[PDB]
């Protein structure tokens, strides 16, 4: 026996870092009752099989850590210090100024004379690190205190994936699964860095390479990635849609798309209206003076009974795949190749390698992440990747899809659980003032008079009937309609969203915010703006682990506390291996987790935090009275606790859904109190509650599924390794997205040695099928209104297909593919400077991660193994740009742009090499944004002081990986 | 006796294993500085047992060849170390024959430390400057005994870190060596028929380190 792990008592978790979702054994002293003594892999885990990257191996030191919170910290008014205050103290004041704000900011009616019913003075971040029973509580919370203004992470990180995939395939999440990996022919890792961001993915990714898959890395750096990959190509951070748009070209033209798949499972055969166009980078309908387009110019041709127009002889010019090829035919190879910098030659190894994939037994796979997706053209990045899926026949299938790689270990779940601005749980729309009943919200779901097409989103009154009986037991669906928030329909939905907040916020506009298990003062693009900004609030609430940049702005860089009114007050939470409950990875595997030690001093999990604060506003009111009690008097908070305490048994189970009555559906007898099956047995009609409708199937009558631990699979799903019987994904089970694409019209594969699903003996075998139907019955694309892989994708805010815009701060005011030099429909602040080929800021800028720190580094900032190895903020150039700005690796350099200034250690290295731009060469300077000003010493500040507040129309996600600085020396 | 094969071809600088080591051993972490690498600490060291460097050398046509080497004492089969340290003292340098560790004891302290590293042909044992105590891998032994495997070895995402008996070790060794020189044609084995920790290295091994190899 181990003398280490005597007389301890082990227990299973779930790394807290990334969304590879790793299991951990924990071992807890004195059987359980003392503190961890070691934290390392779960060897029966099917996805990391006891494997830990640097961040999961350290666990140990970031829980066992004598820098943690200990207890409740109040920072009064022009205050220099902290001073230690009890939960009691800190919750009944917290809970005063909740009160005091929401009683005089609760709007009832807006300007129009709509309810809306609304708090406008309080704002919330945060967060993807808390567990799915704490998000989705929390949620609930924050809209019965009528907040609007409900941001997290997903935000500045996959905000533009969801509106990408959903135009594209009728979901946002990650389409198959990492295990999933190991079954394709070429992995394309473009916009991600895997093997540090993911690491325990390259496990899967090796995997592939050793079964003769072809690894392909696309990436303006050469990474620890790079040096596993059979092929590397660099390309100019912001040039992503030249090189897609190039693959759309050299797939069309060499005829390498899936003829069969692409005819009968996308819309290629679909007619677009004449009112369609696209001339000099602008399509139809542009408001030039609104900045704004008319999207009805792209509507489909309708045929009498109001379906879109088909020609199967994909002849029709009007066919979307007939203006798929008008459209990229000006992306050829030397127009490509003069924009990303990439040589002629590596694009056509790169495209030949990946488009070889179009054949029905062949899989190409893309991994991606923020390289993607945080760009002012995000959404359109990602739907040019799926468009070119879609082409090769790679969706649905085994070593296929769009792995778009979540970020933390529950973003996927936080995002599920609505904390964003326009979505409540289950992706139903947050109410917008005309939605004035229940009836004129349902009205809005699309509907489809194709009797192949499933259009499963005609079933959204069942979840919101369900969703407000969870919240108002006691209320008719209908009448709890009143009780929640609703944002103004005639506004920019980028108005709700982070940068917007902030923008608001430096105008003085919020009294309070949450920073919930978020470090926005490190986090937020143009960090500048977000440190003075929080100086304009009257409080801010901050719940984390240690004090940090957001909890103590106010002794940040420059700033005088004597002169920052802000009251703070810091709540200690706990970190995962303390607490239970699930987190949703990337495959959207919800997998259970347990406590090992108690909570380390006195330190509280968000879920106690949030119910005890939720609970002392409402004895305030019921002492003092105020505005609009009823929301949160009313709210159902009896089935989140059981012996005092948040309960994430009884709020999974709540999340899961019961029948609150004796209910027959589906021509089953259900009784109250038993546990909604699936989503398919919710009703419309009051007799169901499901605080999400993704949820239900997740905690049956037969128990916790996400806690299953089996590796049980038949012998078609150990084939691909689907583990169905290992935790429980989303939407029931169905492991691999869209899977009903995989078969031809008789249920038979594609790919009979990968099989996903087949229909064998009248049974679909293997994944859960996803949509239910007999072979060739129903369209693949069950959560699309049309049923079809969508080429052509027009509720997009710059258009239906991609189209290249240089990235708003640029090296060049030239665009060869168009006049159109930026995104004409941008999210931008009128006032905000860009760098514009500007001589003064001639070097692009981007800003990533390294294997061994986390986020902000907020947390792997307190842990000396991982600061041992990465110590202090480094800025990377090439030999080339080392030599023109006269600097020597090692040496201290100052990197500027129009919003901030930063030192840092250059790292001198041919990973980086200039990008040869119509012949001129354009040098980049990379940043890792891991370090702040508080810990360690001589680490550095946020290379967020450099970014722009400027990105995304779709979704406001900043432009954090391409802007313009400068770098000099400094003789110091 | 047990063998480690760590094929090189298939490390993606995680440093997984330079962390595993150190939560394993509860030990404690250096003062560092970036000076122009993301090589960190930069050195094995008295509270360093491994280290992973990097190296770039230049390729042809975009990217590089970046080597990864997670360095550890190689549990010599016949340890010159121990034959300088009972020079001064038996007993500082000691031989687990079943498992194959070479295992430092506190009586490091009372040999000349200098002398027992300049015996080691791969540079490994470290000195604290207080003690005078001798510091290296010990191959987790104690985890070996109880029938896990090293931490370093448990921890690694990639199956660039492989452990068990030496007649199986070598022969994945032989194995790996012949399918990895179809991509990497200088790829060598490093020492495999003295040492218990043999390295696949897809280039010339002193690229790798300067005492990649004896
Ligand atoms: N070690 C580690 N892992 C993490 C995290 C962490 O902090 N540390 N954070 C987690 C989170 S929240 C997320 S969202 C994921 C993100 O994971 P990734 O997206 O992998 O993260 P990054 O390193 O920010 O960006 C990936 C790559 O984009 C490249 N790049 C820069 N500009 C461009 C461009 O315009 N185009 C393309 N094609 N590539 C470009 C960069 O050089 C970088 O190598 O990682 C998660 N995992
Ligand atoms: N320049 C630039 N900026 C970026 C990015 C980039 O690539 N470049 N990445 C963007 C992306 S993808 C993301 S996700 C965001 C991340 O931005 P933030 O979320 O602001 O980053 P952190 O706060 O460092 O990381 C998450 C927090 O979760 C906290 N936490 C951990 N466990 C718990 C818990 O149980 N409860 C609570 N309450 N808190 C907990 C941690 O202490 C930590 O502070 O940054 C974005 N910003
Ligand atoms: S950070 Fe990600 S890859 Fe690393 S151990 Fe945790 S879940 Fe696994
Ligand atoms: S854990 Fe494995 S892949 Fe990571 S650095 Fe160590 S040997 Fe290389
Ligand atoms: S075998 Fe054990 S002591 Fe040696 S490097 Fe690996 S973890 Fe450290
Ligand atoms: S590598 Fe050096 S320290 Fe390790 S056993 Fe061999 S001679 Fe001794
Ligand atoms: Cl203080
Ligand atoms: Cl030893
Ligand atoms: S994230
Ligand atoms: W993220």
């Amino acid at each position: 026996e181990l003398q280490k792990l005597q007389w301890a008592k082990q227990t299973t978790s779930i790394c807290c870092y990334c969304a590879v979702g790793c299991g951990l054994i924990v071992h807890t002293a004195k059987d359980g009752q003392g503190r961890a003594v070691n934290v390392e892999g779960d060897p029966d885990h099917p996805i990391n099989e006891g494997s830990l990257c640097p961040k999961g191996a350290s666990i140990f030191q970031l829980g066992e850590n004598d820098q943690r919170g200990t207890q409740p910290l109040y920072r009064a008014p022009f205050s220099d210090t902290w001073k230690p205050v009890t939960w009691d103290f800190a919750l009944t004041e917290i809970a005063k100024r909740i009160k005091k704000t929401r009683d005089a900011s609760f709007t009832e009616k807006n300007a129009a004379g709509d309810l809306v019913n609304r708090t406008e003075a309080i704002a919330s971040f945060g967060s993807a690190a808390m567990d799915n029973e704490e998000c989705w509580a929390y949620g609930n919370i924050l809209r019965s205190l009528g907040l609007v203004y409900i941001e997290h992470q997903a935000r500045i990180x996959h905000s533009p994936t969801v509106p990408a995939l959903a135009e594209s395939f009728g979901r946002g999440a990650m389409t198959n699964h990492w295990n999933d990996l190991a079954n394709s022919d070429c992995i394309l890792i473009m916009g991600s860095n895997a093997a540090e961001n993911h690491p325990i993915a390259f496990k899967w990714v090796l995997r592939a390479k050793d079964k003769g898959a072809t690894l392909i890395h696309v990436d303006p750096r050469f990474t620890r990635t790079s040096a596993r990959c059979d092929v590397y190509a660099p390309i100019r951070s912001g040039a992503d849609i030249p090189f897609l748009g190039g693959l759309i070209k050299y797939i069309l033209d060499n005829k390498l798309y899936f003829t069969d798949y692409v005819r009968e499972y996308t819309n290629a055969s679909l007619i677009v209206g004449e009112k369609f166009s696209f001339k000099d980078g602008l399509f139809s309908g542009y408001d030039a003076a609104n900045k704004k387009y008319d999207k009805s110019m792209w509507a489909f041709e309708l045929d009498a009974n109001g379906v879109p127009k088909r020609d199967p002889a994909l002849k029709h010019p009007r066919c979307v795949i007939n203006l798929l090829k008008k459209h990229y035919e000006r992306y050829n190879l030397d127009k490509v190749a003069a924009i990303t910098g990439t040589s002629k030659e590596q694009l056509q190894q790169v495209y030949k390698a990946y488009a070889a994939t179009g054949k029905p037994d062949k899989a190409g796979t893309i991994m991606y992440a923020m390289g993607w997706t945080q760009h002012s053209v995000g959404v359109q990045n990602i739907r040019a990747m799926a468009m070119i899926q879609l082409l090769l026949g790679n969706i649905g299938v085994a070593g296929g899809g769009v792995n778009a790689l979540r970020g933390e270990s529950n973003v996927q779940g936080s995002t599920d659980q609505g904390l964003l601005a326009h979505i409540w749980p289950g992706y139903n729309p947050v109410p917008n003032s005309k939605a004035a009943t229940l009836e004129l919200y349902n009205a809005a779901t699309p509907q489809s008079k194709d009797p192949m097409s499933v259009n499963w989103w005609q079933n959204r009154p069942k979840y919101v009937a369900s969703y407000l009986k969870a919240l108002y037991p006691d209320e008719e669906p209908a009448a709890a309609y009143d009780y929640l928030p609703r944002i103004d329909a005639g506004r920019k939905l980028t108005d709700y969203f982070w940068l917007n907040i902030f923008e608001k916020m430096d105008k003085g506009e919020f009294k309070g915010l949450f920073a919930w298990g978020m470090n926005p003062a490190c986090g937020g693009a143009n960090a500048n703006k977000n440190r003075k900004a929080m100086g304009k609030l009257e409080w801010l609430v901050n719940v984390n682990l240690f004090e940090n940049e957001t909890s103590s702005f106010w002794k940040g860089p420059g700033m005088n506390p004597a002169e920052i009114g802000t009251e703070v007050f810091f709540l200690p939470c706990c970190v995962s291996i303390e607490k239970e409950g699930s987190v949703a990875n990337s495959g959207r595997w919800m997998q259970w987790r347990y406590r090992g030690p108690k909570p380390y001093a006195e330190t509280k999990p968000d879920g106690d935090i949030m119910l005890d604060m939720f609970k002392k506003v409402r004895e305030l009111y019921a002492k003092e009275g105020g505005a609009y009690p009823a929301p949160i008097a009313k709210l159902n908070i009896a089935d989140w606790e059981e012996h005092n305490e948040f309960s994430p048994t009884k709020v999974a189970k709540l999340m899961n859904g019961y029948f609150l009555k004796d209910t027959e559906v589906g021509g089953k007898q259900f009784k109250k109190g038993q546990q909604v099956p699936s989503f398919a047995f919710l009703t419309a009609d009051g007799s169901t509650c499901s605080g999400n409708w993704l949820h239900a199937g997740s905690f049956t009558d037969a128990g916790n599924l996400m806690a299953r631990r089996d590796k049980t699979q038949t012998p078609e799903q150990a084939r691909i390794g689907l583990f169905p019987n290992w935790s429980f994904c989303w939407p029931v089970n169905r492991r691999i997205l869209y899977n009903r694409a995989s078969v031809d019209k008789t249920g038979k594969p594609w790919n009979p040695a990968k099989a996903v699903i087949e229909w064998k003996d009248g049974k679909w075998v293997g994944d859960v099928v996803d949509g239910g139907g007999d072979p060739g019955t129903k369209h693949p694309f069950i959560m699309q209104t049309h049923g079809f892989g969508a080429l052509y994708g027009p509720g997009r805010e710059e258009g239906p297909f991609p189209e290249h815009y240089e990235p708003l701060e640029c090296p060049v005011s030239k665009n060869p593919f168009s006049k159109q030099l930026h995104n004409p429909v941008a999210f931008q602040i009128e006032g905000e400077k860009k760098a514009v080929a500007d001589p003064r800021y001639p070097f692009i800028g981007t800003t990533y991660r390294v294997t061994e720190h986390w986020q902000t580094g907020l947390m792997t900032r307190r842990c000396a193994w991982l600061v041992e190895a990465e110590p202090q903020i480094f800025c990377e150039i090439s030999k080339e740009l080392a030599k023109l700005r006269g600097i020597g690796n090692g040496d201290t350099v100052k990197v500027s742009s129009l919003r901030g200034a930063l030192e840092a250690v250059a790292i001198v290295t041919e990973r980086i090499r200039p990008f040869k731009i119509e012949g001129v060469d354009v040098h980049m300077v990379g940043l890792p944004w891991h370090y702040g000003w508080m810990v360690p010493k001589n680490g550095g500040d946020t290379a967020n002081l450099l970014t722009p507040s400027a990105g995304d129309p779709n979704t406001g996600i900043p432009e954090t990986k391409a802007f313009m600085v400068d770098v000099r020396k400094v003789w110091s | 006796g047990k063998m480690f094969f760590v094929d090189l071809s298939r490390c993606t600088a995680c440093r997984g294993c330079q962390i595993a080591c150190k939560q394993w051993k509860n030990l404690p972490a250096e003062e560092t500085r970036n000076t122009g690498s993301h090589q960190n600490p930069p050195d094995l060291s008295y509270v360093t047992l491994k280290t992973v460097r990097f190296t770039e050398k230049s390729r042809k046509g975009p990217g590089i060849d970046w080597l990864f080497f997670p360095e550890q004492c190689r549990h010599c089969v016949e340890p010159p170390c121990k034959g300088q340290a009972d020079v001064d003292l038996e007993g500082a340098v000691v031989k687990d024959e079943t498992t194959g560790a070479v295992l430092f004891t506190e009586l490091t302290a009372k040999v000349d430390g200098e002398s027992v590293r300049s015996a080691c042909p791969y540079d490994i044992p470290r000195i604290d400057p207080v003690t005078k105590r001798l510091s290296k891998c010990d191959m987790c032994n104690d985890r070996v005994q109880n029938g896990l495997l090293p931490a370093c070895v448990k921890t690694c995402p990639t199956g660039t870190m492989n452990f068990g008996d030496e007649q199986e070790m070598l022969a994945l060794a032989e194995k790996r060596l012949a399918e990895v020189k179809k991509t990497y044609p200088g790829a060598v084995l490093g020492d495999p028929n003295d040492v218990r920790v043999v390295y696949l290295f897809t280039r010339d091994p002193k690229d790798f380190y300067e005492h990649a190899v004896a």
